[PDB]
């Protein structure tokens, strides 16, 4: 009936500082659809965001991909604010360029 | 709108124990569904058969649906023809592009002759229940070969030829009746040699 | 291509 | 091997006012195509650039039903409000998955289509095509109706036709792209949690299909218990990623061997911490 | 199942008639109406969609015809302003599939009957004749035969009721009825029916026959002006017992 939603942050090529990438953030496991995600430099909200069709899984639970294209450096922080019932609070979920 | 769906012969007539076959042909690939109906006069169209696109043959008693899905065309198979098969058939497909319906073919009036084993022709004079003063004519045990012509008087009635099933003893029988309001009438002025074979027992009234 | 029928659960 | 499916998932919003259907497509780990209910004149739409290809008529065609699935759908959720004596202030989600995968032979291997309702399965078409399986006594209600709709007939009709014919135009008109097998970039990395244990980490990147397999063994002993697999996430370029980690005590470092096996290795590659 | 209501319907020139589609047992978002005249097709008008307006076929006045998809079980066909060229048989199928069609369920049909004047609206006089005893001696077989006269319009329905129930072995109805006069428009129609039992059976003096003819006429709220009496619809039955010798 509820399910929390699984967050993964990461890149879409290996992370070089100063070399233009892709920041992704992955939402899956999740139940119900509604959801809000927001991609994050510095604790600030990216405005330019795009998000993939919403689709689910064989157990039925939801899965999107809400993605930015970014410069990674060596001290910026990247992270992902998500919003979802299951969650009394937003939960954030910092990047690691080696996870 | 894409599909059209033409429905061969427009009429047939078939000996009872014969076999009938009517063909279908459709233009549309999205046609996965081929229903047949059974149309008796001044009734409801009934669902006898159908036949979907994954299957080549289904087989119902005496009623069979073929399809051949690559030449696109379907058929209805009725063998060991009873005089209830007498209706109009029409076979439909659910393809094409545009508003969603079936689109059906024209028809089929299908005609089933009645075999009469024992043929045994007369022609009796009937008469009322209630009055007695009045009578009604009815050739009736005649074969399917008989054709019952109306006639050239007006003031004389004659129907079409009709059998009835006694299915209790196997037994089956075509009847004619004919009628007038005028005093001068006799039988064979409606049911004359030109109509009734030359075996036709007919009694004096 | 989808499925083109669609029945009332 | 192939395969085509289409998710559905029918949302009932009482606050906003009339249901939302949405519908993708999928061939394999492929998405093509969208539809939204929720626009003043909705339309389907491409998600890949082979799908482009088609005309008009097939964008209308698919309009046209993903409209009446809407209107459908719309049923279906007040229906299954009725079944559970649930409010109409609640909101409630009918989900459906169905589609066709093929052998090496371009032929029906099996043919799907699962209904949930509320996240939890609800009825599902049976491998023989012919039957249903009913979570509850609600989904017997649906089963009664679909039975009596022939519906089960319907979907076997075109389980085995139209949609093993359009996912074979499809892998040709992506072949390219579809008929394509991306194998994975790998590599192995070390990172210390303490002076005398350091977690090996497991790397494979840029694959596609999504299906993989990353192993841990000790010596040839499979590490099933110990190993930390994370989810297969997308890239956001079509191709996938994945990695497997074990904590792994200081000096046992080149015991440790990982396995990578995919479709678009010939032979399953066997790696370790490199220097 | 699917049904219509009315099933007959004899209505005066310039009225108008509703006629209902339901379907029964399912719920239906779409459902199609169609036409049937002498020649025996079925021509498709328009095609009722929940909550949208009608789907028209090409040669449909869509005027003439007022179609609306009043609920998931319930069509309405409505025929303006009537006249004689609008009589016909109107038949409906609906079915719990949408999307491409699959199977559909018709309902019984309506027949409308349009008239300049409902003063040619006539009930039949019905008759049964008992079997020859020519025809006893020569076959052992009993033919008894039915006759219904002087009806207008054809809204007529023969059965045979042996000893109380319902009869339909040995048993055929002319398809059609005759006109008494084939020269004008309003002529006066003519059944007959034929039920065949045996010898012993018709000498039975306890067996009863009864040859029942329904008659579908006027309604209660048409008016009627002349001083015979209403053509409703009503049953006009003739009997006869069994005749020992």
């Amino acid at each position: 009936i509820q399910r929390t939603p699984k967050i993964q942050v990461y890149s879409r090529h290996p992370a070089e500082n100063g070399k233009s990438n892709f920041l992704n953030c992955y939402v899956s496991g999740f139940h119900p659809s509604d959801i809000e995600v927001d991609l994050l430099k510095n604790g600030e909200r990216i405005e330019k965001v795009e998000h993939s069709d919403l689709s689910f899984s064989k157990d039925w639970s939801f899965y999107l991909l809400y993605y930015t294209e970014f410069t990674p450096t060596e001290k910026d922080e990247y992270a992902c604010r998500v919003n979802h019932v299951t969650l009394s609070q937003p939960k954030i979920v910092k990047w690691d360029r080696d996870m | 709108a894409g599909e059209n769906v033409e429905q061969h012969p427009s009429t047939l007539s078939v000996q009872e124990g014969d076999s009938a076959v009517i063909k279908c042909t459709y233009s549309d690939s999205a046609s996965n569904y081929f229903p047949w109906y059974k149309q008796e006069l001044g009734k409801r169209p009934q669902l006898i058969i159908d036949i979907r696109s994954n299957v080549g043959e289904k087989k119902d008693q005496r009623i069979a649906v073929t399809l051949n899905k690559t030449a696109k065309h379907f058929s209805l198979h009725i063998t060991e023809t009873q005089p209830e098969d007498s209706a109009v058939y029409f076979c439909a497909a659910d393809g094409g592009a545009g508003s969603y319906q079936l689109t059906f073919g024209k028809g089929t009036k299908l005609s089933v002759i009645p075999n009469i084993q024992n043929p045994d022709p007369a022609v009796y004079q009937l008469r009322d229940s209630k009055s007695s003063d009045k009578s009604v004519c009815l050739f009736t045990d005649f074969d399917s070969q008989t054709n019952v012509s109306q006639s050239k008087d007006s003031d004389v009635y004659i129907t079409d030829k009709c059998v009835l099933d006694m299915r209790s003893m196997d037994f089956k029988s075509n009847s004619a009746v004919a009628w007038s309001n005028k005093s001068d009438f006799a039988c064979a002025n409606a049911f004359n040699n030109s109509i009734i074979p030359e075996d036709t027992f007919f009694p004096s009234p | 291509l989808p499925f083109e029928k669609s029945t009332i659960m | 091997s192939h395969s085509m499916r289409y998710f559905y998932t029918a949302m009932s919003r009482p606050g906003r006012g009339e249901p939302r259907f949405i519908a993708v497509g999928y061939v394999d780990d492929t998405q093509f195509v969208r539809f939204d209910s929720d626009a003043a004149s909705p339309r389907t739409e491409p998600r890949a650039p082979w799908i482009e290809q088609e005309g008009p008529e097939y964008w209308d065609r698919n309009t046209q039903i993903f409209k009446t699935n809407t209107q459908t759908y719309r049923e279906s959720l007040r229906n299954l409000r009725g079944y559970y004596n649930q409010s109409e202030a609640g909101s409630h989600i009918i989900q459906r998955m169905y589609g066709c995968d093929l052998g090496p032979d371009g032929r029906l291997l099996r043919g799907h289509d699962q209904s949930a309702y509320d996240g939890k399965d609800y009825i599902a078409l049976n491998e023989d095509l012919s039957s249903w399986t009913a979570a509850d006594t609600a989904a017997q209600i649906t089963q009664r109706k679909w039975e009596a709709a022939r519906v089960a007939e319907q979907l076997r009709a075109y389980l085995e036709g139209l949609c093993v014919e359009w996912l074979r135009r499809y892998l040709e008109n992506g072949k390219e792209t579809l008929q394509r097998a991306d194998p994975p970039k790998t590599h192995v990395t070390h990172h210390p949690v303490s002076d005398h244990e350091a977690t090996l980490r497991c790397w494979a990147l840029g694959f596609y299909p999504a299906e993989i397999t990353l192993t841990w063994q000790r010596d040839g002993e499979d590490q099933t218990q110990d190993t930390e697999l994370v989810e297969t996430r997308p890239a956001g370029d079509r191709t996938f990623q994945k990695w497997a980690a074990v904590v792994v005590p200081s000096g046992e470092e080149q015991r440790y061997t990982c396995h990578v096996q995919h479709e678009g290795l010939p032979k399953p590659l066997t790696l370790r911490w490199e220097p | 199942v699917v049904s219509q209501h009315p099933s007959r319907v004899i209505c005066k020139s310039g009225t108008s008639v509703k006629i209902e589609c339901r379907s029964l047992d399912f719920q239906a978002t779409t459902m199609f109406w169609y036409r049937q005249f002498p020649k025996q097709s079925l021509m498709l008008m328009a095609t009722s969609n929940e909550g949208s307006k009608a789907t028209y076929e090409q040669g449909v006045e869509k005027d003439k015809f007022l179609i609306n998809h009043a609920s998931l079980t319930l069509s309405t066909l409505t025929v303006t302003s009537a006249h004689p060229e609008d009589s016909s048989f109107y038949i409906c199928s609906a079915g719990p599939t949408s999307g491409r069609t699959d199977t559909q369920y018709f309902g019984p049909g309506t027949r409308l009957t349009v008239l300049e004047d409902l003063k040619n609206v006539f009930p039949p006089e019905v008759a049964v004749f008992e079997p020859s005893e020519a025809e006893i001696s020569h076959t052992q077989k009993a033919t008894l035969v039915c006759l219904a006269t002087g009806f207008y319009p054809d809204h007529v329905e023969l059965s045979w009721w042996v000893n109380g129930k319902e009869v339909h072995s040995g048993v055929c109805t002319d398809p059609q009825p005759l006109k008494e006069q084939p020269a004008l428009n309003d002529s006066r129609y003519a059944l007959s029916s034929r039920l065949r039992v045996s010898a012993t059976f018709w000498q039975n003096p306890r067996n009863h026959f009864r040859c029942q003819v329904q008659f579908y006429g006027l309604s209660e709220n048409d008016e009627w002006t002349q001083d015979r009496a209403k053509p409703v619809t009503q049953i006009v039955s003739a009997e006869a017992w069994g005749r020992a010798d």
